[PDB]
């Protein structure tokens, strides 16, 4: 999580910078062309956010919501767990829509420069590791429980399903 | 933070250049030290509209109570430079 | 054009 | 073991060499952003080489270097637990502030106060080292409270905002 | 602010781009789809599934060893 | 699942009790049962460091890919033969568990049929 | 520097959807004097956005030249040794 | 039309909707002309001292010193002992302390018996 | 509702001020006048030595600088913690404890050269 | 308007409205931009309690 | 207080707002903002204080009953996310008086102008007394306006901490 979710507040910091201190969405918009590689992470945090296979979300939140749903629990609790990450889709296109697409809503004189070397740079590294992090740690840490493989069909599959409704 | 300054120039330009794109007001009648609702005949509430054109385009609101003195385009290049403390 | 950044006397 | 306990505690004495040279033994004011920045480059690789021990042949070790105090039959000393969850958050903490670091040089590049800034950041990474690394109850509980004041004196960065204040 | 570009902002225009930053943006998304169908490949069991889930119905019971009603 | 409907909104007996499980003995219904067997030995694991909750009848496999992980260093993207047996074999003990559980189940609805008939017919 | 405002009249209301506004106004007698002003955002490089499905597929058409190629590559590698 | 607005303690009323800002009569204008009168009065003499470059030192504003000497020394001379005051001086300052008297010598009591009857554990309790 | 000939003619004579004002608020091309700050002569070396762009004498400049750096910062520091833990603090009963390495079944143990037996013989299996 | 003569030690200390300085016009020039207060203004008894830091009196939408 | 043309206009302009944050994107706020004209266009003059009241009141309510409950805030205006992010940079200049003479050597330009404005401020000082003095009632002032100087080389009455206030963005 530290890796994406970090990366997604600095994405957002460009946003902010170049829009002369501006947080509302509500000014944002038409940025998918102006900011690229702003864009590109923040759409690859995005994607990582809410679990897209094989990248960094997906070693980790997979593996639990298989864990909860195949697990002597609490049954309105697993069901808001199971909620809840379908609502991560919603706010997380919320972002991407009212920032990247759209036309752009913010005040007519505007200075979008994401060009400085420290800020590529700095977003650069945790978009390496918001892609790669989760496989290179997974196949690293030393196993120490009991994994659950078998499982029906619809509790293996559940957390992509629902992000994707 | 990297953004630059606005100049008595600049800001000049664009209060005009709003008002050119006003489709209540001649642009060739159109001059610095023209009056709103006594030369260029515009109510009220075009005014208050007027402002709300004039915020969103340097991106700071102006009080009502200040909001419904700035009858001419020169006073509000003072107002909007006075605040931003322009000076050159 | 650098302007004159009034701060508290930092000498004490 | 040699390696492993010293390349473990390098890099949390590595973090506290830029707060001690803020006693104007160097003053470098125009870099000391990009001095502190270097500074968590090089704690992420000294503490690598522990992470990649542990990785190959499991060897976890608990390093009791000082005898703080000693309450009757309760023996406090300054214990760090270099183990599973120790020697895999430290690199990515490390690699994540490493990447912040950069970037809070030029997002905050016009803040009077960067080099304030920066040591404030600083201070949070080594009580969380601290609270990460701890082995005893109370060890714990000073980087536990020592995030916690770092987090007051952070959100109310403009302390001229009465909103932040609150 | 310190370094960068020094591309001047467009009064009412698209912002301008420099060569590098389209092309590091373009890469890095290029290496995600390729990462996700590289992956998507080679263990598309972890996504899918491992092994196949038994269904109990389908057993029989000599397996199980439900005795006879006689006895 | 798809049977906690059969065990909350319809009948109980029918339904085994997980917390309870098994119920009727453990040779009942299978002719001479084989003990489930063991390869690892137990001065074996405790060697191994193995977690108290792997030390199962599928350990020997973990045992195996935990070789291979140390001997392997570095080549995480390594070792998958050691990883399928022993998940394998955890797939295998699994399935079990579910027979158990199968086999339970039935156990209760043949209890109640013996029953009904005797009693119903009386 | 000076700042060169592009010229205003370039600006035009017509070919955008602000345009569609105007006719929804004009059948109930009423026009908004404001769509010149906020005409430049529809016009210039800011026409033709991509979708929402069109950003997630971002680097797709190059990513999956990469894949293909990949994987048959492997698959030569295989039968070799 | 639309439902109307409760004010509470901690929610004021908005002007906008209080059916007193719009009607605005010969006596009720003439009052906020005194309002304005006297507070732009006192922001004449505060701004007579804040401006002047032979002043040194702290404007002394006797509003805030009747606040503070209101709030501390002029309570006591002010208060006569009746029904709200004993009452009230009773509840806050007496009922607390009975209250955690019998919470913790209940609990107490409870805990030495387990002790001397040996039936509560203190097997690694050796600080205390 | 505009303003009045008076207020409009008093913002005007304050707005001069204030312009003015804003201009005395410039520093002259001397401004600030720094006292004689010596340089030391690595200082004024590199200086001369950075003149000219050389790219290939920048990488050299930067390894300088990570060379010094990596000497007071991880090399220093390293030496005070060795010869601090192997001569003070692994001298005293538990001070550290490293975790015993793990056995496995089939393995050479170096302080004795004793051969656990491998195992026992597994049921083959597929899949 | 005193303060109810119920003996609690209040005086003749004036009671002004329970509203805090949050909701006061934050546009007019305050001698206390911070507190919403002008020079020589009385001060509400519970000052302290309302500035702008600790308690909000604001209608809110619901 | 503040009449009655006053309400309506500053009623217009949040309703336009509370609008614009509702609809977000600008071709539909457009389409609405002269909806919503339209229907202060219906109700212009109309005489009829009574009633000019009554639409008033309705007016009011329906706003606060459609409100937006998060209405867009501009950066640096009460509730913005930058307002007063920089008072702490905001120092007064009193505070140079209290410097010391080696680091006042730092700026020998800058306190030679500070000398001629504050001898400028002393010698203006008893003028601006007297020009208060005399353009103000016997009941002492009613409003909080202040007149500008009624002659040349005169500074207008209570200016030194108007015009030497601390800039916007003083770091
Ligand atoms: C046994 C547990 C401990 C019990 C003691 C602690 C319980 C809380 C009792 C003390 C609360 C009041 C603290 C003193 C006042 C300081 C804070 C203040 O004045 O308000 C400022 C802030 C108000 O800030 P705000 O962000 O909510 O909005 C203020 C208005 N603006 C935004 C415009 C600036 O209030 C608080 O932070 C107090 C909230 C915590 C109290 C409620 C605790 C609930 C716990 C549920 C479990
Ligand atoms: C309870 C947990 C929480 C407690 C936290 C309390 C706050 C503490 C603040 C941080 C303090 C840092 C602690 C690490 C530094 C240890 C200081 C030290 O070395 O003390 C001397 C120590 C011997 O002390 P010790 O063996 O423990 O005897 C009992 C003492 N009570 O070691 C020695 O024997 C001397 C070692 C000398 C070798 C190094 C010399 C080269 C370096 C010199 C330049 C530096
Ligand atoms: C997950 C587990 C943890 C969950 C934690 C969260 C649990 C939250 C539970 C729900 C909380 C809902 C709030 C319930 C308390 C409401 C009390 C209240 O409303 O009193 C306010 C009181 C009103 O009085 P007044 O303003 O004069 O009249 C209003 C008429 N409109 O004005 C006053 O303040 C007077 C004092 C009243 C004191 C009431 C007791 C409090
Ligand atoms: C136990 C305390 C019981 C207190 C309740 C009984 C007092 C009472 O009800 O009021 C009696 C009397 C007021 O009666 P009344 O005639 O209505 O008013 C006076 C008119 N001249 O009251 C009086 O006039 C005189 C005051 C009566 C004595 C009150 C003293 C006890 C209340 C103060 C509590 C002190 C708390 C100390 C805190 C310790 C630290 C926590
Ligand atoms: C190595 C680092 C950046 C090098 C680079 O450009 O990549 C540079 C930036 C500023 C330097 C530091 C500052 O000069 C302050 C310190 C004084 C001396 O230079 C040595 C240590 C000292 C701590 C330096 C170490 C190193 O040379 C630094 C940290
Ligand atoms: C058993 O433990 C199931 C508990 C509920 C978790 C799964 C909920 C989602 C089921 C979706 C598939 C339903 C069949 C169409």
């Amino acid at each position: 999580h530290a890796f994406f979710k970090a990366m997604l507040f600095m994405c957002s910091g460009s946003i902010i910078h170049s829009l002369n201190d501006e947080q509302d969405i509500r000014k944002m918009g038409g940025l998918f062309k102006a900011m690229p590689f702003t864009t590109t992470a923040l759409i690859v945090g995005s994607l990582a956010l809410t679990g897209m296979p094989f990248l960094t979300g997906f070693y980790s939140k997979d593996l639990i919501i298989e864990a909860a749903n195949t697990s002597y629990t609490n049954a309105w609790a697993l069901l808001m767990t199971l909620i809840a990450t379908s609502f991560t889709a919603i706010y997380s296109t919320r972002i991407i829509f009212f920032a990247l697409l759209g036309q752009p809503r913010f005040p007519t004189l505007v200075n979008i420069n994401e060009n400085n070397p420290l800020l590529i740079n700095s977003i650069k590294r945790l978009l390496i590791g918001s892609l790669f992090a989760g496989y290179i740690i997974s196949n690293n840490i030393p196993p120490t429980t009991i994994p659950q493989m078998t499982m029906p069909y619809y509790l293996k599959t559940t957390a992509l399903i629902v992000t994707i409704l | 933070s990297d953004a630059p300054p606005l100049t008595l120039e600049g800001i000049k330009d664009r209060v005009l250049y709003v008002l050119k794109l006003y489709d209540k007001i001649d642009p060739e009648k159109l001059s610095v030290n023209s009056h709103f609702m006594k030369d260029l005949g515009l109510d009220s509430l075009d005014q208050v509209e007027i402002i709300m054109a004039m915020e969103d385009e340097f991106g700071f609101e102006i009080p009502d109570i200040d909001a419904e003195k700035l009858m001419c385009p020169q006073e509000i290049v003072d107002y909007i430079a006075d605040k931003k403390d322009v000076y050159e | 054009k650098r302007l004159f950044i009034i701060k508290p006397s930092g000498f004490y | 073991m040699n390696m492993f306990s010293s390349l473990s505690l390098v890099t949390l004495l590595l973090l506290t060499m830029p707060i001690m040279m803020m006693s104007f033994n160097t003053y470098k004011p125009s870099n000391y952003p990009l001095y502190v920045k270097t500074a968590i480059s090089y704690a992420f690789i000294t503490s690598m080489i522990p992470t990649m021990m542990f990785i190959h042949s499991g060897q976890e070790l608990i390093i009791s270097n000082w005898h703080w105090l000693t309450i009757q039959t309760l023996k406090l000393s300054l214990s760090f637990k270099m183990d599973y969850f120790s020697m895999m958050f430290i690199p990515v903490a490390l690699f994540v502030t490493w990447s912040i670091m950069e970037f809070s040089m030029w997002y905050m590049y016009s803040d009077p106060n960067i080099n304030k800034f920066f040591k404030y950041l600083l201070l949070f990474l080594i009580t969380m080292l601290i609270l990460v690394t701890a082995n005893n109850l109370f060890q714990l509980f000073i980087g536990w409270e020592g995030v916690g004041i770092m987090s007051f004196l952070l959100i109310g960065w403009w302390y001229g905002r009465a909103d932040a204040n609150t | 602010a310190g370094g960068g570009a020094h591309i001047e902002p467009r009064y009412r225009q698209f912002p301008q781009l420099t060569r590098s930053q389209v092309i590091q943006a373009e890469f890095f998304s290029a290496t995600m789809w390729f990462w996700i169908l590289w992956r998507f490949w080679h263990d598309s069991d972890a996504v899918l599934g491992h092994f196949p889930y038994p269904d109990p119905s389908q057993w029989t019971d000599e397996e199980l060893g439900i005795p006879p009603d006689d006895e | 699942g798809a049977h906690l409907a059969r065990r909350y909104l319809g009948d109980a007996s029918v339904e085994p009790d997980p917390l309870r499980m098994p119920t009727f003995p453990p040779d009942y219904g299978f002719p001479e049962r084989k003990e489930r067997e063991m390869v690892a030995t137990q001065q074996e694991m405790n060697d191994a460091q193995l977690v108290l909750q792997q030390r199962d009848y599928c350990a020997h496999y973990l045992i195996r890919f935990l070789k291979c992980k140390r001997d392997s260093f570095p080549n995480f993207l390594a070792c998958k033969h050691e990883r399928h047996d022993w998940d394998y074999c955890e797939h295998l003990d699994y399935v079990k568990r579910m027979k158990e559980f199968e086999r339970e189940r039935r156990l209760l609805q043949r209890k109640k049929r013996r029953e009904q008939r005797e009693a119903d017919m009386a | 520097s000076k700042m060169e405002l592009p010229d205003y009249k370039q600006w035009k209301i017509e070919g955008t959807p602000l345009e569609t506004v105007q006719e929804k106004l004009a059948a109930r007698g009423l026009r908004d004097p404001w769509g010149r002003n906020e005409a430049w955002r529809y016009m210039g490089g800011f026409a033709n956005n991509v979708s929402f499905v069109g950003a997630l597929l971002k680097g797709f058409k190059w990513g999956f030249a990469a894949f293909v190629v990949a994987i048959g590559a492997e698959y030569y590698l295989e039968s070799q040794k | 039309s639309f439902p109307k607005y409760e004010a509470s303690r901690l929610s004021s009323l908005p002007t906008t909707l209080d059916p007193a800002e719009y009607d605005i009569s010969s006596e009720t204008r003439k009052a906020q002309a005194e309002r304005l009168a006297i507070r732009s009065r006192l922001k004449r003499e505060y701004q007579l001292q804040y401006y002047d470059p032979s002043r040194r030192g702290v404007i002394e504003d006797p509003a805030l010193v009747r606040w503070t000497y209101a709030r501390s020394a002029n309570i006591y001379p002010n208060f006569r002992p009746n029904t709200k005051t004993s009452l009230l001086g009773a509840l806050f300052g007496i009922g607390p302390l009975v209250f955690w008297y019998y919470v913790f010598k209940t609990d107490r009591d409870r805990k030495e018996k387990l002790i001397q009857e040996g039936k509560l554990d203190r097997t690694f309790n050796i600080s205390y | 509702s505009g303003y009045t000939p008076e207020e409009k003619l008093r913002l005007q004579q304050l707005r001069e001020l204030r312009r003015r004002w804003l201009k005395d608020q410039e520093l002259s091309p001397r401004e600030p006048v720094l006292p004689p700050q010596r340089v030391s002569p690595v200082e004024r070396f590199w200086n001369k030595f950075l003149q000219d762009g050389a790219l290939w004498k920048n990488v050299i400049y930067k390894t300088y600088r990570h060379s010094i750096f990596a000497f007071t910062h991880v090399l220093i520091p390293v030496w005070i913690i060795h010869y601090y833990l192997k001569y003070h603090v692994t001298t005293k009963p538990y001070t550290i404890v490293e975790k015993k390495p793990r056995i496995f079944p089939g393995d050479t143990i170096l302080e004795t050269g004793e051969v656990i037996p491998p195992m026992k013989e597994f049921p083959d299996q597929h899949h | 308007e005193p303060y109810p003569d119920d003996g609690t030690g209040y005086g003749d200390y004036p009671k002004l409205p329970d509203r805090s300085q949050q909701e006061r016009d934050p546009w007019y020039d305050w001698d206390h931009p911070d507190l919403r207060l002008n020079w020589g203004e009385p001060m509400h008894w519970d000052l302290d309690m309302y500035i702008r830091n600790r308690v909000d009196t604001s209608p809110t939408p619901v | 207080y503040l009449t009655h043309q006053q309400k309506v206009l500053r009623l217009y302009k949040r309703a336009l707002r509370h609008l614009e944050s509702w609809c977000i994107h600008r071709d539909k706020y457009r389409y609405f903002a002269c909806l919503l004209r339209a229907r202060f266009d219906e109700h212009k003059n109309e005489k009829d204080m009574v009633k000019a009241t009554q639409l008033l009141r309705e007016a009011e309510e329906e706003f606060w009953h459609g409100q937006h409950p998060q209405p867009y805030i501009f950066p640096e205006s009460p509730g913005g996310t930058s307002y007063e992010r920089y008072e702490c940079y905001k120092v007064p200049e009193w505070c140079l008086d209290d410097w010391h003479p080696s680091e006042k050597a730092m700026y020998p330009d800058y306190f030679a102008k500070r000398e001629q404005w504050k001898k400028l401020r002393r010698e203006s000082w008893e003028r601006e007394v007297k020009q208060l003095q005399e353009e103000t009632p016997v009941g002492g002032p009613r409003t909080e306006a202040l007149p500008p100087a009624r002659k040349q080389g005169d500074l207008p009455p209570l200016w030194w901490h108007i015009v030497t206030r601390p800039r916007e963005r003083p770091m």
